[PDB]
């Protein structure tokens, strides 16, 4: 026999994806998975998260408006971040507002009940709530990969801000033009459907095919990107760090050498002590615009006349020479170092904050992907259990091979739309 | 193209006095430091002594301290290092190396450019000619396979000293061990050769020594017992 | 002061195979270090300088590394020319020169057992009033052997001494000669004199005698 | 009051491989050198093979270089033998001893048991 679907639920009109494989299906506006009662808790579930959500987006949206400048461009995205998040917490809120009215139409009444999911860009007021969630959707992941992109560019290779800010107009024309081509490309072959748990138009909730190239594709690959450049990023800076931090080593053993030098006699430490500051000064050299390594030339090369003047047994003359290192030590090197100590000032107020933004992010969006993947493995046996159980009603579908059970937990949808609100609200421990 | 080379060596008296000459010709005495680098016979290398002509910057040993002395000129591009009280511990070939000034790539590069050396020594004894003496192996001492066949020569000075089997008419299984110093300031020297069976090749085997400061040719003669 | 301690002194590895050779620094130098190579007879010859730089005309085979004070020359490929002492030069200040003990790279092949002879003095050494007696080794590869004098078991210590020949170029074998010297009438003590050689290749040590 | 135990062995056929193992108790091997030994019939006392202390040196007879290998786990104070293309000619007592020498001139004194091998 095959597959079937009812005389009831019968669209004829906009055609789109096919329910089930047969065409002219679709599915009701009465969801019927979770029936009854607790579908319209999950419509006062989303109202109540989208407030709390709205509450913490566009309050920041307002927030960065007072300031506008002082942020830099290693500052930047996370201003678009919070600007695309503040569309996708709104249209969760059209949704709880118009409810069922054109989230799926009631069309005629030629047959039994004709509440049907509308599907495809044939009816207005659905396809505009695709536009401006999904790309702004995509722009929000993409603004974060733009955001890592400049966190390993001003760590990992070490650019300045004005140097980023001169591909201010590149990085726009990918972070609203990736998620601008896929959201045009959408368009073209009508994979757009419907929703009922909230009333606001989706791509990839009734397909596999949508949902896993289109939508859990992209995020998965700009996860992969983002921790990838975050790694790289991490890993450039702690490597930078250690050069400071050997850097100041042996900044400190000249010093305290000088130091025992200074308030010591004798013809035989002095040469041990320059020893060690001529080893400390080769290696501070090499660690490593000419002007800094001219000076520690100049350093080395006093230390040497030091020792010269040291193994000819005079002590006093070597001791002046010694402290004579101060005046072209703290006029070449000092303010390099001071330097370092004024723009590595501190990455790690960037560290710390991407990595509790990241952080807040990133473990909502696995859990987001990890429903993905979920209704994934498990969509083509939900849809078989549910014209398995409710064959009786209607006329007889597929009564071969309907040997399947496996009910959907209510415990992970409502996770999945939590996840999709709450990867929103990690601005604001920006501000 | 540059060289290095080294003039002096020879035989001196232990507590006397020695001159070493290392002429570098090509690059000057001023743009570089030369350095003088010891190693004894069967040792490791050992630093000694350097000199700077720009300014002047001598500097020795510990071991070397107040005992030897360094110098140099320019007129003559060449550097000049002598002995005072030479003790026995000191003989050992000297080299002369090359070492630029800082800054920069001269400095970073370390001895370059080495000259050939010169061997030096202690002279305790006067010069005598070798003694040689013969090895002739037992009858019972492995009849009719290999045996070991050899010439010992003892107390001679100083150490050139070569030896030869039938004028150098033998090759095959010939070792000439390292020369050593006895306890008495000479000497001694084994070669041997492996001539299996045939009674030694029923021939009377001579081992021609020549030691050309001692201008001896004797040649002894070696039969089996 | 700056001592540089160099533990393989002796290496052994065949014809394309791997050398390694590790230095250590007392103080921690900068990477200021140099390898030679020295051919027995020949002046030494600079191979790496600056701890990690490649000298101009030496081959590309030749590496330099430094982690700490820890400073290592990895030959990976062996070319029979590179068979040489190589010592390791720490170089600080113009009077700071320190060098390494040096390694000795040997051709590495097969365990031979050496082949003892002894043989008595001659008749001409007791007309001079000293008489010598030597016991020599021959074609064993691995250098570590030792020998004893034993005058009717009295284990004799000071008065020998050992020549070793370098390593030959057919077969790549060592030889040893050992020499006692002993005065006239010290010559006349005991009976017999003999000589035992122990040896890795030998199971048990070989005693070589002869009756006076 | 040192000993020294081997472990491998039996009859095995001809073309086999075999890890032969020697294990030493009561005493540190880190500076301590070992060699694998050989006892047959007619021809006694062979030398076959040693491994150092770490690697610095394997060293092999003229009838064992190649088909021979000696891995070493100081560790576990035990040396490994790797056999390869047994031939059965070889019907000998594999034999290992402990190198008592610090300098490697092959002072040979503590002996053990050892462990036979018959093959074919």
């Amino acid at each position: 026999i095959g597959f079937w679907c009812p005389r009831h639920l019968k669209t004829s009109g906009g055609q789109g994806y096919k329910f089930l494989g047969i065409d002219q299906c679709a599915p009701p506006c009465p969801n019927m998975y979770f029936k009854s009662d607790e579908l319209e808790f999950a419509k006062s579930f989303i109202g109540t998260v989208s407030i709390f959500c709205l509450c913490a987006t566009l309050f920041t949206f307002l927030t960065f408006l007072i300031d506008v400048r002082r942020f830099r461009y290693p500052e930047r995205p996370i201003i678009y971040y919070s600007v695309c998040y503040s569309i996708v917490s709104l249209m969760y809120f059209i949704g709880f507002l118009l409810g069922d009215s054109t989230a799926c139409n009631k069309a005629d009444e030629k047959l039994e009940l004709g509440d049907t999911v509308v599907l495809g860009s044939q009816n207005k007021a659905c396809t505009v709530l695709f536009m401006l969630l999904y790309f702004f959707t995509m722009a929000g992941t993409v603004w974060w990969v733009i955001l890592t992109i400049t966190w390993f560019l001003a760590a990992g290779r070490k650019w300045s801000c004005e140097a980023i800010e001169q591909k201010a107009v590149w990085f726009h024309a990918v972070a609203w033009g990736t998620p601008g081509f896929l959201t045009v490309m959408l368009l073209a072959m009508n994979k757009v459907e419907g929703d009922n748990i909230s009333g606001v138009c989706f791509v990839g909730l009734y397909d596999l095919d949508a949902s896993r190239y289109f939508v859990l594709l992209p995020l998965c690959l700009c996860v992969f990107v983002g921790l990838s450049l975050l790694l790289a990023g991490i890993i450039s800076l702690n490597h930078a760090r250690r050069q400071l931090a050997d850097l100041e080593d042996n900044w400190e053993t000249l010093n305290d050498n000088l130091k025992v030098i200074e308030k010591a006699d004798n013809a035989a430490q002095v040469k041990d002590a320059l020893t060690k500051m001529r080893a400390a000064a080769l290696d501070a050299q090499k660690a490593t615009m000419k002007d800094f390594r001219h000076g520690f030339d100049i350093l080395v090369g006093q230390i040497d006349d030091a020792l010269k003047l040291a193994n000819e047994g005079k002590v006093k003359e070597a001791q002046a020479a010694a402290e004579q290192l101060k005046t072209t030590r703290n006029a070449y090197i000092q303010k390099y170092l001071e330097r370092a100590r004024s723009t590595l000032e501190k990455l790690k107020k960037f560290m710390i904050r991407i990595g509790v933004f990241s952080g807040l992010y990133l473990v909502p969006l696995v859990t987001l992907l990890g429903c993905y993947v979920y209704e994934q493995v498990n969509r083509i046996t939900w849809e078989i259990t549910w014209v398995s159980d409710h064959c009786r009603q209607y006329h007889i579908p597929c009564p071969y091979q309907a040997k399947a059970k496996a009910r959907p937990e209510l415990a992970l949808f409502m996770i999945k739309y939590l996840m999709t609100l709450i990867v929103g609200i990690s601005a604001v421990f920006w501000v | 193209e540059v060289q290095l080379v080294e003039s002096g060596g020879g035989l001196v008296q232990p507590g006397g006095s020695l001159r070493l000459s290392c002429a570098a010709s090509g690059f000057n005495v001023v743009d570089f430091s030369l350095h003088w680098v010891r190693q004894a016979p069967g040792k490791g290398l050992e630093w000694v002594a350097y000199i700077s002509s720009s300014s002047g910057s001598t500097s020795y040993a510990d071991s070397v301290k107040g005992r030897f002395t360094i110098s140099a000129d320019t007129s003559k591009n060449t550097a000049y290092l002598q002995m005072n009280s030479l003790r026995a511990e000191d003989t050992a070939v000297y080299y002369c190396a090359r070492w630029g000034y800082w800054p920069g790539e001269p400095w970073w590069k370390a001895f370059d450019y080495w000259g050939q050396g010169t061997l030096v020594t202690v002279s305790s004894a006067s010069t005598k000619g070798p003694s040689v003496f013969p090895l002739a192996p037992s009858s019972k001492s492995t009849s009719g396979g290999t045996a070991a066949l050899g010439c010992l020569v003892k107390d001679y000075f100083p150490e050139p000293v070569t030896v030869s089997w039938n004028s150098g008419a033998l090759t095959s299984g010939v070792h000439t061990f390292p020369a050593v110093l006895q306890s008495s300031g000479l000497y001694s020297l084994s070669s041997v050769v492996t001539v299996p069976s045939s009674s030694l090749g029923t021939q009377t085997y001579i081992c021609n020594v020549n030691h050309k400061p001692s201008n001896t040719k004797v040649d002894k003669k070696v039969e089996p017992k | 002061d700056i001592q540089m301690t160099q533990s393989p002194s002796s290496l052994s590895a065949s014809v394309g195979d791997r050398v390694t050779i590790t230095c250590r620094a007392s103080q921690s130098v900068s990477s200021a270090v140099a390898w030679y190579q020295q051919k027995p007879g020949k002046a030494p010859k600079l191979l790496i300088y600056s701890a990690s730089s490649l000298y101009s005309g030496v081959p590309s085979r030749f590496s330099g590394s430094r982690s700490g004070t820890d400073f290592t020359l990895t030959i990976s490929s062996l070319q029979p020319e590179d068979f040489a002492t190589y010592y390791c030069q720490q170089y600080l200040y113009y009077s700071l020169v320190t060098f390494g003990q040096g390694t000795k790279v040997e051709i590495k092949r097969t365990v031979a057992a050496p082949s003892v002879f002894i043989f008595p003095p001659s008749d001409s050494q007791l007309k001079s009033g000293t008489a010598s007696v030597v016991c020599l080794l021959n074609n064993f590869y691995p250098r570590e052997a030792k020998v004893q004098w034993k005058v009717d078991n009295a284990l004799q210590s000071g008065n020998s001494q050992e020549s070793v020949t370098e390593q030959d170029s057919k077969d790549s074998t060592y030889s040893l000669s050992s020499t006692l010297t002993l005065s006239k009438a010290d010559y006349e003590k005991h009976k017999v004199y003999a000589c035992e050689v122990t040896h890795q290749g030998l199971s048990s040590p070989v005693t070589k005698s002869f009756n006076r | 009051q040192v000993q020294l135990q081997e472990s491998g062995g039996g009859l095995v056929q001809p073309g086999g491989s075999l890890r032969l193992s020697c294990a030493a108790s009561g005493r540190t091997i880190s500076r301590y050198a070992m060699s694998w030994f050989r006892q047959a019939p007619g021809k006694e006392r062979e030398f076959v093979a040693v491994a150092r202390r770490s690697g610095d040196g394997a060293f092999y007879a003229d009838s064992v270089q190649g088909r021979f290998t000696v891995s070493r786990d100081d560790a576990k104070n035990t040396v490994y033998l790797q056999m390869n293309s047994l031939k059965p000619e070889d019907t000998a007592v594999y034999y290992c001893a402990i190198d008592s020498d610090t300098f490697y001139s092959g002072s040979y004194d503590y002996w053990g048991q050892g462990t036979q091998v018959t093959v074919s």
